[PDB]
């Protein structure tokens, strides 16, 4: 494993996006 | 019969799919002032530096799609865990 | 089991519906034409 996880960052704005 | 044809039977363009398809993953679906933004860039960036890791440790073409494959699932549960409460 | 994390994970994998899934169908044609 080498780090196969985002920062919440990421994650964040992706979700706050719903198409 | 086999030295280092290894990397010579992958091509860039493979991978190349291969990374657009990693941003797909997280983003299927980004719009015009997404795609010019700089979350977007910085998207891809995670995409390309994560290509790199891949590249060098693989190692082998079946690891290489292996690697990814795990790393996608990781992050499509994480997204999901999130939606759960972004309804 | 933090430490053998590769291992213990290496056994769901062999029995995750999805990963299974996906692996099979999307390996099926990895897209690669200059």
């Amino acid at each position: 494993d080498a780090g196969n996880i985002l920062p919440s960052d990421i994650m964040d704005f992706v979700l706050k996006n719903t198409p | 019969g086999v030295r280092k044809g290894w990397h010579e039977h992958v091509t860039q363009d493979l991978r190349s799919h291969l990374v657009h398809k990693l941003v797909q993953a997280i983003f299927p679906t980004p719009d015009p002032a997404a795609l010019k933004d700089r979350r977007m860039e910085n998207l891809v960036a995670y995409a390309k530096k994560v290509e790199g890791d891949m590249y060098e440790s693989a190692n082998s073409r079946d690891e290489y799609y292996h690697l990814l494959a795990e790393k996608i699932y990781k992050i499509q549960k994480e997204l999901e865990e999130k939606r759960r409460s972004r309804l | 089991d933090s430490v053998t994390d590769s291992q213990k994970r290496r056994e769901i994998l062999s029995r995750r519906p999805s990963y299974r899934k996906i692996l099979n169908d999307l390996s099926s044609d990895a897209p690669g034409v200059p």
